[PDB]
């Protein structure tokens, strides 16, 4: 029973690793190329006919109108999430002087909103954090690397500034190395999925097992919401990394929890294949983590952890790579680069010309 | 709605989800859509 177990993850783990080839021929990757198949892909359905001005005029009701004209950025007066809008900023201000004109429809909400099973009114281009196959939106990298990511009482201001944090994560998996880590499975966030809910159930049935508790986010109604436990405390990031099993969910779509835990050093179980940021197409399972179907069961809890607890060092061997990939491929320049590329590519795609709208105003720099 | 959810009222606000967006309410020193303002 454990055997069957075992041979089957073994048997995907050797899989796995025998056909991996890292993102780039260096590690340091000059060029730009680590996340380039993702760029290529969500804007390749305009490759042909291109983005003409009626498309741009179409999509603007679907996220915040950002222009490019002249290397000054103009925007809707009105954005929907003002700290989202900052985050976005920091990264688009200082790639204005060399870059050409184009209007941007970037989507600041959570979930992603040109849907492949309507169109064409879904047709875009619209840009969004966060998508599965069934959407044509085009990923960028999160507002959260410099700001307005979710509120907590631990970071009133928005969880940003991931140059900080890289740093800060890293002092810690140096403080708490792998045999010291306690070997139990960790989450603690809100309720943003029932994903998340089997994990919570389990580790009420078995503490010694999963330390699993939901936190109250601001959209609180009922104690449904906790399944009607009293709210548990925020965990600081850095305090994750005392556990060596770190779970990641999907919430309204990707969370921004999965890339700081790989920063533990501790072995990441990452459930449901479908939400993606652009950085996870790199994330290989197996290679860099532990992938889990979604809506794991109680069961497959207890048989994953079971085997990874009597398979120690290919625990730490996974957990280091993971760390390493983001170490090495979601550095701030990744971020930047990821963004540059991304926007020269796009403007290529424009069939018409770029003219200002008195109504924008101006953002920098 | 569910954009509140995600924490969108910093410093401290509290939000509430109409249908079509949310709203943050900002405790006495910080303003703005989201409190990200000193008042
Ligand atoms: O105790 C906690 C609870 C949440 N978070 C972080 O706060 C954000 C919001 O987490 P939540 O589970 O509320 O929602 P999600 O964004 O995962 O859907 C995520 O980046 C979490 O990693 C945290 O650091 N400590």
């Amino acid at each position: 029973n454990e055997d069957e177990f075992s041979f089957k993850i073994r048997r995907q783990i050797e899989k796995a690793n025998a056909d991996y080839k890292p993102c780039s021929s260096d590690p340091q990757d000059s060029d730009c190329s680590c996340h380039a198949n993702v760029l290529k892909r969500d804007l390749a359905p305009y490759k042909s006919t291109g983005v003409t001005r009626q498309m741009i005029e179409s999509s603007a009701r679907y996220g915040t109108k950002y222009k490019i004209y002249g290397h000054r950025l103009y925007r809707d007066a009105n954005c929907m999430f003002p700290a989202r809008c900052e985050g976005i900023e920091h990264f688009l201000l200082p790639l204005v002087a060399t870059l050409p004109d184009m209007d941007l429809i970037i989507n600041t909400r959570d979930y992603p909103q040109l849907n492949a099973a309507w169109g064409n009114a879904a047709g875009g281009p619209v840009f969004s954090f966060s998508k599965t196959k069934e959407y044509r939106d085009i990923m960028y990298p999160a507002w959260t690397f410099w700001a307005g990511g979710p509120a907590t009482k631990l970071h009133p201001r928005g969880i940003g500034r991931w140059d900080q944090m890289r740093e800060k994560l890293e002092k810690r998996a140096a403080a708490i190395p792998w045999s010291q880590k306690r070997s139990l499975g960790f989450f603690r966030g809100s309720r943003t999925s029932d994903e998340r809910d089997s994990l919570i159930l389990l580790s009420r049935r078995n503490p010694e097992l999963v330390e699993a508790q939901y936190t109250k986010n601001q959209g609180w109604k009922s104690p449904k919401d906790t399944l009607d436990a009293p709210a548990a405390d925020e965990v600081s990031f850095e305090d994750h990394c005392k556990y060596k099993y770190l779970f990641n969910f999907r919430g309204v779509a990707a969370s921004f929890r999965l890339k700081h835990l790989f920063l533990c050093k501790s072995l990441v179980f990452h459930v449901g294949d479908e939400w993606q940021e652009f950085f996870y197409d790199q994330l290989k399972p197996w290679v860099h983590y532990v992938p889990l179907k979604s809506y794991p069961s109680q069961q497959e809890y207890e048989h994953i952890l079971s085997f990874f607890k009597k398979n120690d060092a290919l625990a730490q061997e996974i957990a280091q790579r993971g760390y390493d990939f983001i170490w090495e491929h979601l550095r701030m320049k990744d971020i930047k680069c990821y963004w540059r590329k991304l926007l020269k590519r796009y403007v290529k795609l424009l069939q018409y010309e770029v003219k200002p709208e008195d109504q924008l105003i101006y953002i920098g720099p | 709605g569910d954009q509140c959810e995600s924490n969108p009222c910093l410093n401290g606000g509290s939000c509430k989800d109409d249908i079509n967006s949310y709203e943050c309410w900002c405790p006495f020193g910080f303003e703005g859509k989201n409190c990200e303002l000193l008042e």
